[PDB]
């Protein structure tokens, strides 16, 4: 009936209702609010902190426009 | 019997490296070596960002740094609103032991009606980070922003314009004059939201979360640098998403074990049969030629 109550009743306040509800589940109103969750990946790029980081000049991988129009062809 | 395929271009026959590597360029082959080296060998810094436009190649932002942007934006209170939530409705929650912080949920309406929280679009202020993820994981879209003078504005593109789940979505700061928030009513489709979309509507152009590696291939002829800057097609694994999930950053780290294992000999290597172009870089009047690869994923690994 519980499913039946729903139908009659406003959409609006149902829809209003479980939506400020479900973010007021996420947040922590209350006092020091948490600790994001951090992956194996994520904390070892908190700790390269020696040399430069791979990364290459965007130079070698944008390919020209001359030579990706031959590229095109047979 | 071989550890990557091709795609297409299997039409082709294989070209030794030696004899690709004094020809001219440009000019696509075929080829299957096995992987001796590769760069990064740290592989947790390959996922980059690139930016299709202006092929700005740039840092995925460190999560400490996401983490400090959104405990900074916790400050006085918002703007409220005004005669303006036609858009969106809005709920202000007053926290108690936090210096007088107040967050800003504000819920994107479809039509004039409120949607569930599958199809909605929440809007942010003074989030934290953790709640921030929490969010994302529940709702369909969280876009955070802060109180503009005049009407809702984005953050600085340090901080993603858009998460859904687990795919923080950047906007490149060179090549994109934003439009703000009341910009999204133009939208002929509210439920779906697609992030083009929502960039496009913003003024955002994005940008591309890309694997970028170098590989030193050998096929017994001659060592080649091939490039690998790819999105999801080479690993099976979205490059989107894999700077958030154990699984998908685990899957990448056995697959480049088998390539190269570390710990034997090339002996007992398995072949990667790529398709590779090559091109003319030019640094000046220097003019190098390098390798990218292309059409090319693995197979049965999972
Ligand atoms: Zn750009």
């Amino acid at each position: 009936s519980l499913s039946q109550l729903l139908d009659e009743m406003r959409e609006d306040q149902e829809h209003q209702g479980a939506l400020v509800c479900l973010a007021e589940s996420c947040l922590t109103l209350e006092g020091p609010c948490t600790a994001p969750p951090v992956t194996h990946w994520a904390a070892s790029r908190c700790k390269a902190t020696g040399e430069a980081v791979y990364t290459v000049p965007s130079s070698m991988l944008c390919i020209s426009e001359n030579d990706q129009l031959i590229l095109s062809s047979l | 019997l071989s550890a990557t395929i091709l795609t297409d271009h299997q039409y082709l026959e294989r070209t030794p490296l030696c004899a690709i590597l004094k020809q001219k360029a440009p000019q696509q082959y075929r080829i299957r070596a096995k992987l001796r080296s590769y760069k990064p060998r740290r592989l947790f810094q390959s996922v980059k960002l690139h930016c299709p436009k202006c092929h700005l190649l740039q840092e995925v932002p460190h999560e400490g740094d996401l983490d400090i942007i959104f405990q900074d934006g916790a400050t006085k209170t918002p703007d409220v609103k005004l005669q303006n939530t036609s858009l969106y409705d809005s709920k202000i929650w007053t926290t108690k032991n936090q210096k007088g912080r107040k967050v800003a949920v504000h819920f994107v309406k479809n039509n004039g009606i409120l949607p569930l929280s599958n199809e909605c679009l929440l809007l942010i202020e003074g989030g934290t980070l953790s709640e921030i993820c929490k969010l994302s994981n529940k709702f369909n879209s969280v876009i955070p922003v802060r109180s503009g003078h005049e009407d809702l504005e984005l953050l600085d593109l340090s901080a993603p314009f858009l998460i859904q789940g687990t795919i923080h979505h950047y906007g490149c700061k060179q090549c994109s004059s934003l439009r703000s928030i009341q910009n999204l009513n133009s939208l002929v489709d509210k439920t779906s939201w697609i992030p083009s979309s929502v960039a496009e509507a913003l003024g955002i152009v994005p940008l591309q979360y890309v694997f970028v590696m170098t590989f030193t291939l050998d096929d017994g002829t001659g060592v080649l640098e091939a490039y690998l800057m790819d999105s999801d097609k080479f690993f099976q694994i979205p490059a989107s998403e894999v700077l958030m999930d154990d699984d998908l950053q685990k899957s990448v780290d056995m697959i480049m074990d088998m390539f190269c294992p570390p710990g034997i000999k090339i002996d007992a290597y398995p072949w990667l049969e790529c398709f590779i172009k090559s091109y003319n870089v030019t640094n000046g009047t220097d003019n190098q030629i390098c390798y990218q690869i292309f059409d090319t994923t693995v197979a049965e690994d999972v």
